[PDB]
């Protein structure tokens, strides 16, 4: 449903789309963040469907994105609070 | 400087395990090399909180609407 | 986007991830779900080079990490690219 | 081994990471193993891939619509 | 069974408990022996489906 | 030399990665070597 981003990650989606843009184009940009977008709303309709992660962080989910991985929390509703798009080089497991 | 431990028996078990599989020498030389596993663990698990903290501290976390900025970025590149 | 191929192997695991995910979270997430392994096919097949070669893991490869799975895939002589397998996350050594 | 491991080896152990030659030898014994099985899991399933038949065009909007329309029978 | 821990290992294990991570010497390497178990055995169920 | 890690290495000569024990030793620390200067690479950079 409705969800929020943080500062941060929304920063990182424009700097994700014009690194993509500038290696391979308009459309190759658009499309990875739809790809995004659609982990995102996987997220939002189910937070539970991101493993929780309380040893990294009290009160945080993760969720795979493809070569991204999104962390987020789940707000005073229903909604989930993206903090950070980390490359996948960063996660744990 | 030097300090001896007992393990439980479910763990001197599996120690027992990984002597008899062959993989290890003995009960010092596997902990050693947990201890170094969750080490290196432990400074990725810092990179990774580091960065959500940076991502609170960021500001108030706000709606998004990927309509809007696709279609901006889409026209600024058309510029 | 421009033509791609999936092995049958590549096919039936999309079968299970979608039963697997339906029987989890429902029809809607396995849509959405496979919907966005199909995003990261389709931005392959317009360009087969966005996936990294992978040679050291075998000749003619390259993989593109996509939702939980990896996308493992060789490029046909005519420039197509054909999916061999979907590997989960976990399998993929880099 | 050759020099230059020689003296990571002595580095690491006079760092307090290791304390013999065996234990950092084996060490990366067992982590080249561990690679070593992951890389072949790897293979296997990539080679299995190529052995379950020729590669076919998907209709991905067909596959998507017959699992949902099998679910909602 | 017992072991020892010389003065590097024990000096991690005691800036992990000043850190507030872990209460206890005993809760760092119940962690650490946690982690590689779960590594071992996933490693072992790989070797055991491969031959 | 260890039975487990003698078999180990002269499985993997016979495979035809590699062609002396010395290799698959060197090789090992290697991997180790790297994966060691990576991890304090990171180390130093969030002290930093």
């Amino acid at each position: 449903s409705r969800y929020l981003l943080s500062p941060a990650a929304q920063a990182h989606l424009e700097e994700i789309w014009d690194c993509t843009y500038d290696r391979w184009g308009v459309d190759q940009a658009e499309q990875y963040l739809r790809e995004l977008q659609h982990a995102i709303d996987r997220a939002a309709a189910n937070p539970r469907i991101g493993r929780a992660c309380d040893e990294i962080r009290p009160g945080y989910r993760k969720l795979s994105a493809g070569s991204h991985t999104l962390f987020y929390r789940v707000t005073g509703e229903g909604t989930i609070d993206v903090v950070r798009v980390l490359h996948q080089r960063m996660d744990v497991d | 400087k030097n300090t001896s431990f007992v393990l439980d028996e479910h763990y001197s078990a599996f120690i027992d395990g990984e002597i008899a599989a062959g993989r290890y020498r003995s009960a010092s030389e596997v902990i050693r090399s947990a201890l170094r596993l969750l080490e290196d663990r432990e400074t990725q698990l810092r990179a990774l909180r580091e960065a959500l903290e940076a991502g609170e501290r960021s500001g108030s976390s706000t709606p998004f609407d990927f309509d809007g900025f696709l279609g901006r970025k889409r026209a600024d590149a058309s510029r």
